[PDB]
């Protein structure tokens, strides 16, 4: 759907499909947060399905249904 | 187990950014819709308690159709519903398009329907009309109004119109399409030389103040990466109006 890639495409800053942690942690100290190194890398494991440390949107689609 | 913290950072930010375009939306479409209201001698503060009777919203209708519209004299919750109702039948029998929009939804004041269903309108009565010459056949009337942007900022050097949100940003097209239709109220090297917030500030006065045109944006919300589309179509299609 169109508001999950609109959603998605505001951490992806780089467009090339997959959201890190620095771009996480990019987006969550624009809103006011300061997370950890840690505390990012957790948020990323728990929904990211296929190990490789990165979110695609197949695994953000997953996270938000 | 898992604690849905990432799930909970994308909802923030995706809230934040839904609710901005909300907050912009509220204004254009307010004072939309007081710039027909006035003419019935009724005006809107708050676009998100001020409809949820249905007096205004069957007011705003009678003026901009010319029609005589049923009208609920009743002062309870069941006569509001009614009354809301009124309106979306009178647009729906014309076949306006109102997905999702029920009375109820009206009535509460619920801000992303009442926001859709002022679009709607706004979309039917103002935007649906434009037609420009070198138009294609089955070309939306979003797609004609963009055409007609292009035709007009031609000749311009550095100007492109592209669509209806990052292309406006700059108020260079504002002020380009006032200078063509009347040269002697815009200096364009001005224009060139000037901030964004200082181009679009004086394309809305002077397009206020000599072509009748409401002023329904404000610069601090068009001068952002992303300025909202629907607010952005909503003034060119007025600027349009305003150019015979
Ligand atoms: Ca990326
Ligand atoms: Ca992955
Ligand atoms: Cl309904
Ligand atoms: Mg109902």
């Amino acid at each position: 759907i169109a508001e999950f890639k609109e959603a998605f495409s505001l951490f992806d800053k780089d467009g090339d499909g997959t959201i890190t942690t620095k771009e996480l942690g990019t987006v969550m100290r624009s809103l006011g947060q300061n997370p950890t190194e840690a505390e990012l890398q957790d948020m990323i494991n728990e929904v990211d399905a296929d190990g490789n440390g990165t979110i695609d949107f197949p695994e953000f689609l997953t996270m938000m249904a | 187990g898992p604690m849905d913290n990432l799930y909970l950072a994308v909802l923030r930010a995706s809230e934040g950014k839904k609710d901005e375009r909300d907050r912009v939306q509220k204004k254009t479409f307010t004072k939309w819709v007081n710039k027909h209201l006035i003419k019935a001698q009724r005006h809107i503060s708050d676009l998100y308690e001020d409809l949820r009777d249905g007096h205004n919203l069957i007011s705003l209708l009678e003026v901009l159709s010319g029609d005589s519209l049923p009208r609920e004299k009743g002062r309870m919750r069941f006569h509001k519903l009614q009354n809301v109702q009124i309106a979306l039948d009178y647009l729906r029998h014309r076949q306006v398009k109102l997905v999702n929009i029920r009375n109820d939804d009206i009535a509460d004041g619920n801000p992303k329907l009442t926001l859709g269903l002022i679009w709607t309108i706004i979309l039917h009565f103002q935007i649906s009309d434009i037609q420009v010459s070198g138009q294609s056949e089955d070309m939306t009337a979003k797609e004609k109004l963009l055409l007609w942007s292009q035709r007009m900022v031609e000749g311009y050097q550095g100007l492109r119109c592209d669509n209806f949100t990052t292309s406006w940003r700059d108020g260079r097209l504002f002020n380009a399409i006032i200078h063509r239709h009347k040269p002697m109220l815009i200096d364009m090297n001005k224009v060139y030389r000037q901030t964004n917030l200082e181009n679009l500030d004086q394309a809305f006065s002077v397009a206020e103040r000599d072509l009748g045109v409401t002023r329904l944006l404000d610069p601090e919300d068009v001068d952002v990466p992303q300025p909202d589309e629907k607010s952005i179509i909503t003034y060119v299609s007025s600027l349009y109006d305003a150019m015979p």
